[PDB]
């Protein structure tokens, strides 16, 4: 014979529990990577990424490493 | 711990299936048939619930005021109905009334008339039906849903039939319907209550042995189903009421997800506001919609078949300014099965589920109705033990896998009926399907 | 029905300025709102004509202005009105919001209008800093030097957003024509702004000195607080009358009369005044990224009052200990402004630490706890 | 005509594989691709347009 | 903070015999230099009412504490308006600060609170 | 076809990502093989063309 029935409360805040957020862990992950490459890609003119970021990938890095020729700049 | 069901043969391959209860006096023996209107076609779509009506209209013996007398003196009833997969005839009677019962049941399916002068008769009385069942808002809004989930299909027919067949269903029709289906490896002799398996059986081998047996026997409860993501609106401004029914195809009897599908239907719930405990219920569809007065009822069904099913929700509501939020809250409530439920809802549902099961069966007739249910459609009565092990096999990973292929993002089938202007279009409906969130 | 309801177009004016329901006892601290939006309706007409005697072009710029004064007609009218009305805009918006703070205007259900307002505090500011610049004289250039190259402390990115805000490599005429573009811009989103926050206040209505519900108790917002406006508004006509006649600069900088020379540094760049506060608090952090992390803070953290108030009763009419810290909170930004603009000396070096200190304490400690307890004392105090 | 439970005729149109996962995917590439090239010329847009505001030929001369 | 925090949180001192010697007094004055009894308002009077919880409170007022409340909101707003200070029997004395509220709004908080709880339940 | 969907598809979040990714390949490689076909059909024309007499 059951005289109670079984049960805890779980840890909650504003409405979110460990269960509930944790499924959600890798989303924010994956938004972050599409804020990341999405951010990335709007800065990808400013020369500064190229420089310090885009251009030490490797392989794909060569890409943006472009000189103009000393005789066609007037600057 | 309930009695073991008692399962027996005779030659032909008719099933006996029996549970004993010595605490009651009544007693319901019945016979359930692996048949229904899926198997008929187009043109003699209607011909299995005609026959339920000519099957109390007179035998070879006994006429139809003999019929009557003689039920009316065992003391106690018979009832019948025709699905779409499944037939039941079956005789409520007093614990030492069932060789009678028995003798008249296998009499009427055997031998019954099929009288030209009670076809002419019975094709008005149908005839009727048709528009009267437009009152059953429910009944018009599952038949409906039927239609177009299973649009041109076999089980998108209606039980009734056209109003075409019903002028034209011949006695030819009805015998040949019945020779081809009702024969004794689809059909099940059940008593539940005050019986003996063993008494059962003689009854059986005395009435039931020179039944035909089909050419080509296929185990009980066997069978394909393309479903259309598709809408019926029927609106009636007049109709204070609307009732709006939204399913996914689902899963069938045997399916390996067919506890899960049950397990996420009871996370979701039902609902009535005239009930007192259902404004205290868990569900979060259920407090959304109590708090905010969105709705008279809403329930959840998981209907199956032998190869498909309907997964979905019934709602109704009166309130015609949000029908959207209604619509909106319960969809967004599915989306959660996919990416939020966890071990919380799921441990909770399990357990709700394990004596839901159980509790259902409480009488003779809604035992005879789960042994003959069970035996029609999964072959063998499967005891409370494996269904407890089913259900604990049941994982919240488990819930939200099926959500993802079942679910999310799916095309859904959607009837309104009623004051609906407020329900927008299948596309906003069925964009509720995902989240962009997610 | 009367057309005023019938019309759609009609109802959207009537619903703010006439039948608008407003509780019965507004005070006079009620009255800021529409002296803000007369100093908008001033900076727009004078904005307007100033920019079609001014000119853009670095070169011509300060010439421009003096343009303005000497040969314009009632140009030095229009002129010393737009000046004077960018500070009275800050005296009023200090009002307005000081009126929020002490009356609990940033609680529920007001927490939208208030954090909209947050945002037109900080287009207020970026639109008076990019006036100033247009006159070009040194202030002019030198404030708008240093203020740009606090962006400089952007990680990684930093100068690069400040040449490409100059366009170039110091503040000059690029700097100069797109500040005009803006400046002619900003006031138009800050009105959009303003906006939006009385439609989002049009749901809760008003709040009250009492700080209870006024649904027992309206007023027509016409005749009566059309009425009650007047009062102040002419009060206010008469400050802005005694500044603009018979003392058009004493809000201003000697050094704003000098034409810009990058060469030579004016003895002490400040901000004027109404930015003063801020200017100390990033004073006192001495690391270049902590002061403007500071900076900023410091305006959005009115965006956690709404949190960090725990009182179960809105405004401080009813709370002594509440007003007490209210006032010495007030002082001490009082005195930030201050210390904004006194030369980086002892004993001012660690006074403006200290001010800064308490002006975050105040959102991050203080008000929390006497909230708290004044919780406790209304309800032990009144068994 | 009159009965509501006979569908009206959809076969003109329906597809016979329309529940498979294939089905789905070609609209989504196509809504996908869409996407992609507004992202692309959003990107162009926003970097040539906002480049004004970098220092003119002029000023770097 | 919710009604229920401060409660719970007085009741705590209120035990505590060092604690209520030294705050009881502190407390009476606050309420004295407070002056909304000057307006003839009850301590309730005061709490903020824009809140589902504290709606529903309200609605569960008997009819005569409500109309009588009303009553006070009015009569406060006009003293506040004609900057007048109550006299008389207008003046709340302080057996008349009656909590006619908080045994609504505790109630009504329980249920909220323990709908959360019970929300976030784990069968064991 | 399930997988694809599965992985790339399914969740918004993923789509997104793939979406954004696909656009900035697309950017690169679009600007590399315009570049050398607008060198292709105006070939002998340009200021690159001529350059080495200089
Ligand atoms: C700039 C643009 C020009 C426009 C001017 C508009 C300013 C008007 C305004 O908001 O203040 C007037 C305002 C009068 O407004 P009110 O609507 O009669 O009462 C508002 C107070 O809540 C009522 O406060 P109270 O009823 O408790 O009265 C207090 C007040 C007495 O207020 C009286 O006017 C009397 O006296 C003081 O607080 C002085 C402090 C003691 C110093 C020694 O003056 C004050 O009360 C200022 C007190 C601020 C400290
Ligand atoms: C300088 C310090 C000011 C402290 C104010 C203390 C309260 C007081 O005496 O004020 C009188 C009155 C008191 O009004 P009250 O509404 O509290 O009380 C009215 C009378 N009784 C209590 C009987 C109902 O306060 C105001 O009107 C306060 C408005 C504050 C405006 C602040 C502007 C500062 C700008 C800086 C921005 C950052
Ligand atoms: C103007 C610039 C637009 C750039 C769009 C960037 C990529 C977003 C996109 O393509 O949206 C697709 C997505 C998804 O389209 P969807 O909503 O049709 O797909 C949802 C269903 N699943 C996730 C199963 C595919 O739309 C959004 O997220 C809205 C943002 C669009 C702006
Ligand atoms: C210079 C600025 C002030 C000039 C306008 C004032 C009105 C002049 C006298 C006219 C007058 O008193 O008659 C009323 C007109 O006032 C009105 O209809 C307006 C009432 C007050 C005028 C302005 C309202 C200011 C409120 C907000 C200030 C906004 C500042 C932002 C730019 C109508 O009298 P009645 O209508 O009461 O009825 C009475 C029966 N007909
Ligand atoms: C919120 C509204 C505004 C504020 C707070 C504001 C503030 C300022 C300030 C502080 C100055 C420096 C004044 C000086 O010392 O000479 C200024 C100059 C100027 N403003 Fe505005 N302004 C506003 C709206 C406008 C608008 C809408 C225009 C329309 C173009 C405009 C046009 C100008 C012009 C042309 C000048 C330079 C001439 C001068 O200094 O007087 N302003 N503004
Ligand atoms: C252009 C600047 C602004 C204008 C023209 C403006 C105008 C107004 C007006 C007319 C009202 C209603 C009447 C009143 O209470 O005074 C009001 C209310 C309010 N404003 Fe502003 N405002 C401005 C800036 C701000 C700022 C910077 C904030 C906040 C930081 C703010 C927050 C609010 C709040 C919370 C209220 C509701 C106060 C209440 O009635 O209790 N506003 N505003
Ligand atoms: C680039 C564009 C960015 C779009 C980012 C969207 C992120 C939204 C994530 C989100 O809604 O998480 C919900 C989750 C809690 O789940 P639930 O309580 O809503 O079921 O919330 C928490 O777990 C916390
Ligand atoms: C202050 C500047 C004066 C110009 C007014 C500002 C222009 C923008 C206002 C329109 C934004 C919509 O604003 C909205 O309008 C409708 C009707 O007009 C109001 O509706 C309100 O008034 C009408 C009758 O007057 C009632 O039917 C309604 O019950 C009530 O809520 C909303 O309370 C207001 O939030
Ligand atoms: C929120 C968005 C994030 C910040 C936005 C970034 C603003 C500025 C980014 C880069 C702007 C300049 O970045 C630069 O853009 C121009 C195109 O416009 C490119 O220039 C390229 O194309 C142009 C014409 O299209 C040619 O004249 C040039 O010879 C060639 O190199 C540079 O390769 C890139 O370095």
């Amino acid at each position: 014979y059951v005289k109670k029935p079984s049960y805890k409360i779980v840890p909650h805040f504003l409405g979110f529990n460990i269960p509930t957020v944790s499924k959600w862990i890798p989303i924010f992950g994956i938004w972050g990577a599409a804020a990341g490459i999405g951010a990335l890609f709007l800065i990808e003119g400013v020369p500064r990424t190229r420089q310090d970021i885009l251009s030490k990938i490797p392989i794909i890095g060569e890409h943006w490493i472009r000189e103009i020729p000393a005789s066609d700049n007037p600057f | 711990v309930s009695p073991k069901t008692r399962t027996s043969n005779l030659k032909n391959g008719l099933t006996i299936a029996s549970e004993s209860n010595p605490l009651v006096q009544t007693a319901t023996v019945g016979v359930w048939i692996d048949a229904g209107s899926r198997n008929e076609n187009a043109y003699n779509n209607g011909t299995a619930h005609f026959f339920e009506h000519l099957a109390f209209k007179g035998t070879d013996k006994r006429s139809q005021h003999q019929l009557e007398l003689d039920i009316e003196n065992m003391g106690g009833h018979l009832n019948a109905y025709t699905s779409r997969e499944s037939t039941v005839y079956y005789a409520k009677s007093f614990k030492d009334d069932v060789p009678k019962s028995v003798e008249i049941l296998a009499d009427i399916l055997q031998h019954s008339k099929l009288a030209e002068s009670a076809i002419d008769r019975e094709r008005e009385v149908i005839t009727r039906e048709l528009e009267e069942v437009n009152k059953q808002y429910e009944e018009v809004v599952f038949d409906h849903l039927h239609a177009t989930a299973f649009m041109n299909q076999p089980l998108g027919r209606t039980i009734l039939g056209p109003r075409e067949n019903i002028q034209t269903i011949t006695n030819t029709e009805l015998r040949k319907f019945i020779t081809e289906n009702y024969t004794a490896d689809r059909m099940v002799l059940v008593g539940a209550g005050a019986v003996d398996h063993d008494a059962l059986v003689e009854l059986a081998e005395k009435y039931f042995s020179h039944l035909p047996s089909s050419q080509s026997p296929v185990p009980l409860g066997t069978p394909i189903p393309n479903f259309v993501g598709s809408e019926v609106r029927l609106r009636d401004d007049t109709m204070p009421v609307a009732h709006i029914a939204i399913a996914v195809e689902g899963v069938s009897w045997t399916s390996e997800d067919y506890y899960t599908a049950l397990v996420a239907q009871a996370i979701i719930g039902n609902y009535d506001r005239a009930v007192g405990t259902s404004r205290h219920q868990g569900s979060r569809l259920s407090n959304i919609v109590s708090e905010n007065n969105l709705a008279n009822s809403f329930q959840s069904f998981s209907t199956s078949y032998s190869d498909t099913g309907l997964w979905g929700i019934y709602l109704t509501s009166e309130n015609t300014t949000q029908i959207d939020d209604l619509v909106h809250f319960t969809l967004k409530e599915w989306n959660r099965l996919s990416t939020s439920v966890s071990n919380l809802q799921v441990e909770r549902a399990k357990s709700q589920l394990k004596a839901g099961l159980l509790l259902s069966l409480d009488g003779t007739t809604y035992v005879a109705e789960d042994i003959g249910r069970q035996l029609t459609t999964l072959g063998r009565r499967v005891t409370p033990a494996e269904v407890e092990a089913k259900l604990e096999a049941v994982t919240e990973h488990d819930v939200r896998a099926w959500a993802q292929k079942t679910l999310y993002d799916k095309d859904i089938a959607l009837v309104g009926l009623g004051p609906i202007e407020g329900l927008y279009d299948y596309n906003r409906i069925r964009n509720d399907m995902s989240m962009m969130r997610w | 029905m009367a057309l005023r309801k019938k019309n759609s177009l009609l109802n959207m004016a009537n619903s703010y300025v006439l039948d608008s329901p407003q509780p019965s006892n507004l005070n006079y601290f009620w009255n800021f709102g529409s002296l803000l939006a007369l100093c908008l309706v001033i900076q727009l007409a004078t904005g307007i004509t100033l920019a079609m005697h001014y000119t853009s072009h670095a070169s011509l710029a300060f010439d421009s202005v003096e343009h303005i004064m000497r040969d314009v007609n009632f140009g030095w009218f229009i002129r010393y009105a737009h000046a004077n009305t960018a500070s009275f805009f800050f005296i009023c918006i200090y009002a307005h919001m000081g009126r929020n703070i002490y009356y609990g205007s940033y609680k529920t259900p007001r927490v939208l209008p208030w954090s909209i307002g947050v945002i037109i505090f900080l287009l207020l500011i970026i639109t008076a800093f990019m006036g100033y610049v247009l006159v070009f004289g040194q202030m002019s250039l030198w404030g708008a030097t240093v203020i740009c190259n606090l962006v400089s402390a952007i990680p990684w990115l930093g100068e690069d957003i400040v040449h490409f805000l100059w366009g170039g490599f110091s503040v000059g005429n690029p700097t100069l024509q797109r500040f005009f573009a803006l400046h002619y811009l900003m006031p138009f989103v800050l009105a959009v702004f303003a906006l939006l926050h009385l439609i989002a206040l049009h749901t809760a209505g008003s709040s009250n000195p009492l700080g209870i519900t006024s649904n027992v108790d309206k007023l027509s917002m016409h005749p009566y607080y059309s009425f009650k406006d007047l009062i102040t508004v002419f009060a206010f006509l008469l400050m802005f009358t005694l500044f603009v006649f018979f003392s058009p600069d004493k809000l201003g900088h000697p050094d704003n009369y000098i034409p810009a020379n990058p060469m030579v540094t004016p003895a002490s760049i400040v901000p004027e005044w109404y930015l003063l506060p801020f200017y100390a608090i990033l004073r006192a952090i001495p690391d270049k990224l902590g002061g403007v992390i500071a900076m900023v803070a410091a305006i959005l953290i009115l965006l956690i009052l709404p949190i960090v108030d725990r009182s179960i009763i809105r405004g401080n009419a009813f709370k002594p200990i509440s007003k007490l810290l209210f006032g010495f909170f007030i002082c001490n930004f009082l005195l930030l402004g201050v210390l904004g603009q006194v030369h980086i000396e002892p004993p001012f070096i660690v006074l403006g630490q200290i001010c800064t200190i308490f002006y975050f304490s105040y959102f991050l400690i203080l008000l929390p706890m006497v909230s708290t307890i004044e919780n406790i004392f209304f309800y032990i105090g009144s068994l | 005509g009159k009965s509501t439970y006979k569908i009206p005729d959809f076969t003109p149109y329906l597809k016979k594989d329309r529940n498979t996962d294939a089905n789905r995917l070609f609209s989504y590439f196509m809504i996908g691709s869409f996407g992609m090239l507004s992202a692309a010329g959003a990107k162009a847009t926003v970097q040539d347009f906002l480049s004004n505001m970098s220092a003119s030929a002029d000023v770097l001369a | 903070a919710s009604i229920t925090s401060v409660v719970k949180t007085s009741e705590l001192i209120l035990k505590s015999p060092l604690l209520s010697k030294i705050v009881v007094p502190l407390a009476k004055t606050y309420v004295k230099f407070s002056g909304y009894r000057q307006l003839g308002f009850k301590m309730n009077d005061l709490i903020i009412e824009e809140t589902p919880n504290m709606q529903l409170a309200l609605r569960r007022l008997p009819p005569t504490e409500s109309y009588d409340r009303v009553y006070r909101l009015i009569r406060a707003t006009q003293f506040s308006l004609s900057h007048k200070l109550a006299t008389g029997n207008d003046i709340t004395k302080p057996e008349e600060d009656d909590h006619y509220l908080i045994p609504y709004i505790l109630d009504v908080e329980a249920e909220a609170f323990e709908k959360d709880a019970l929300d976030n339940l784990e069968v064991v | 076809a399930t997988t694809f969907y599965n992985v790339f598809v399914k969740r918004n979040s993923a789509f997104v990502a793939t979406i954004l990714a696909s656009a900035f390949v697309f950017d690169m490689t679009f600007e590399t093989a315009i570049d050398n076909f607008w060198d292709r059909i105006n070939a002998g024309k340009q200021w690159k063309d001529i350059r080495h007499k200089y």
